[PDB]
RNA sequence: UUCUAAGGAAGGCAGCAGGCGCGUAAAUUACCCACUUUCGAAUUGAAGAGGUAGUGACGACACAU
RNA sequence: AAACUGCGGACGGCUCAUUAUAACAGUAAUAGUUUCUUUGGUUACAAGGAUAGCUUUGUGAAUGAUAAAGAUAAUACUUGAGACAAUUCAUUCAAGUGAGUUAGGAUGCCACGACAAUUGUAGACAAGUAACCAAUGAGAAUUUCUGAUCUAUCAAUCAGUUGGUAGU
RNA sequence: UGUAAGUUAGCAAGAAAGAGUAGCUCUGGUGAUUAUCGAAUCAGAACUUUAAAGGUUAGGGG
């Protein structure tokens, strides 16, 4: 409703549609797709919940997260 | 030839970047073919390792699968009605992935048909469900409980229905798709 | 004299520069030539080479014109060599049918020095080990037939043996 | 840069030897696949890779008067 | 012997011109790619043409130059029974792993499609072949973190430049 | 797009120098009223030819 904002339409890596309550795939309407990354990250609620479509996400795509791993400090945020 | 290194760029910091190297093979890029509407043509691409790709110069036919009804149907492409990258590829009828483009629902009318004893490019197929090999009545009462979105039934009786191409002709050769429903139809139908 | 009707079909130029039945000019020109055509022998496999070459046309520098040939043109004749060596060819050529033998016809040539009638080596005749051919090597398929394809079932019966046995919730199956 | 019958043609020693030039400044136009090993249709054939020899007060060790 | 076919000349050998985060070293990833060779596996009692060495006619001063015709083979080039495999797309059920709508199964569809129409009479047993998995492979290629000499009489640099979406 | 020496730092400067421009068929940006209505202006893309400011008007430069 409000994500759809480009030319193209923003779908998830893995779209599914859920059954439905007499326990048949219902085509109206889509499963929000969430994952677990790996050593000791819990997932935001907002990657649970939220509505946004992000194909780069680490939580709600296919993107995994390999060995190295570092800690910062934001400098910009343009 | 063209090539896809990034030694011929620039760094994050705006500096040019100097050769110590001339092109070489690994990083070769292959000029694009834009795979246009017509009389079937392909060519074989030797790539690397001696692995084939199946460049498709020109095409006119296809499979569209139905998610709702789990079935793919070969079709004729009618017309490329929007591209969401250029509208270039618009007017030239250009093949590529995710182009929405126009296709006869003749198989998918005819399987229908055979399948159920309705037809879809019928202006009164609503109508149609209230007033009734006998057995195809169990079958009638499975649209009193699940519907068609509106803009694909005027692509039925105008001839023309929306699908996406969901593969790459360039490489693969081939047009493979599938018909639009109904939260991405009504966005692709608001664009045009 | 009389005269007969005859087509051009080669040549070589003044300088000995052959002509390409493409080409379609008087002067000389220069193709990337590749052994398809022929007037390049490539040493390399897959090697081009820039040569140079004559036109199909016929001029007054054309030194030799291939338009001397089997034994004394003007009134000759005489021929042979190399007969056949594949048996069907064999049978083609001297109204052979398809179950009588051949070899009672098969070319032989004679050897005059300080004797021998050799003849070629028949290729794809109905002789003793090509026809056992089968079950020498084309036949015993025991390499996927038997002693394979029926493995895979003969052994995915392993999956009730002791696979289902184990996912029965228990520690470890025994060998028997 | 080379051959040429004047019409045309091939070649790329920062490979092993060797020549010119350059500079204060740097060796044989040798023999063999017997060692190490690579390639090949393969136990065998090739290898200026490799080995042996030639020049060698760049250097290092022992040792005459 | 020569010739067709197969394999190799992408290894080795030489040099240090280019190159200032470029390359290289240690490290880490490839759930972002992947051959060749070798090694484990998995899936008609036999067909069709023409080509060299061969023979014959030759040109040019000449190259590792070349033209015509006549035949002749295949583990060269093709067809064809012998009965699946892996590709794209759509939908769906989901167990190892730190972590995957993941290896995998099912449905529907398109393209592709076999295990030489093969060789040793001798050294039944070899040998050969096409695809598909796994190893070789801590390999190759990209990529992560850290690390380079002098110079401020070099203080501002950059416009595919930095990011996003769709494609190629 | 690019632009020097000199300088009273304001200029030189339209410096110098280079490229584009036609016809046809299209695409997109810039608003008002609450779907309808309206403005000349800018940018871009295929195709065609006799390759395009030059009929007229219209700086030679250092």
């Amino acid at each position: 409703m409000a994500e759809q904002t480009e030319r193209a339409y923003q779908k998830q890596v893995f779209h599914h549609h859920s059954r439905n309550e007499k326990g048949e795939i219902d085509f109206g309407n889509v499963k929000r797709y969430h994952k677990q990354i790996g050593m000791g990250f819990v997932t935001p609620a907002e990657a649970i919940k939220g509505t946004y479509i992000d194909k780069k996400c680490p939580f709600t795509s296919d993107v995994s997260i390999r060995g190295r791993t570092l800690s910062g400090i934001v400098k910009s945020c343009h | 030839g063209i090539t896809r290194d990034s030694r011929h760029k620039r760094r994050a910091t705006g500096g040019k970047k100097n050769s110590m190297q001339k092109k070489k093979k690994n990083t070769m890029g292959r000029q694009p073919a834009n795979t246009r509407l017509g009389a079937i043509r392909v060519h074989d691409v030797r790539c690397r390792y001696g692995i084939i790709k199946r460049r498709a110069l020109r095409l006119e036919n296809g499979n569209f699968s139905w998610a709702s009804q789990s079935i793919t149907k070969g079709t004729k492409i009618l017309n490329v009605v929007y591209n969401a990258s250029d509208n270039d590829f618009v007017r030239t009828n250009t093949l590529v992935k995710g182009a929405i483009i126009e296709i006869d629902p003749a198989p998918f009318r005819l399987w229908f048909l055979k399948f159920y004893g309705k037809d879809i490019a019928s202006t009164d197929y609503y109508k149609s469900l209230e007033s009734a090999q006998k057995k195809y009545a169990k079958k009638l009462e499975v649209l009193k409980n699940m519907k068609f979105d509106e803009a694909l039934l005027e692509g039925f009786q105008s001839g023309r229905v929306l699908a996406c191409i969901s593969s790459r002709p360039g490489q693969t050769g081939s047009v493979e798709g599938y018909i639009l429903e109904g939260k991405e139809l009504d966005f692709y139908s608001k664009k045009i | 004299f009389k005269g007969y009707i005859l087509k051009i079909t080669g040549g070589c130029d003044k300088d000995g520069f052959p002509m390409m039945t493409g080409v379609a000019t008087n002067n000389r020109v220069r193709l990337l030539l590749d052994g398809r055509n022929g007037c390049y022998k490539p040493l390399r496999n897959g090697e081009r080479r820039r040569k140079t070459v004559r036109g199909a046309i016929v001029a007054g520098d054309i030194s030799v014109l291939n338009t001397g040939e089997i034994e004394g043109v003007t009134n000759d004749a005489l021929p042979m060599r190399a007969g056949p060596k594949r048996a069907s060819h064999i049978r083609k050529l001297f109204n052979l049918s398809q179950k009588d033998d051949v070899k009672k016809f098969v070319i032989r040539r004679e050897v005059a020095k300080k004797k021998r009638s050799k003849a070629p080596k028949i290729q794809r005749l109905v002789t003793p080990r090509r026809l056992q051919h089968k079950a020498q090597k084309l036949e015993a398929k025991k390499l996927h037939k038997i002693a394979m394809l029926k493995e895979a079932k003969r052994y995915a019966a392993i999956l009730n043996r002791y696979k289902v046995l184990k996912a029965h919730g228990m520690k470890v199956v025994s060998f028997a």
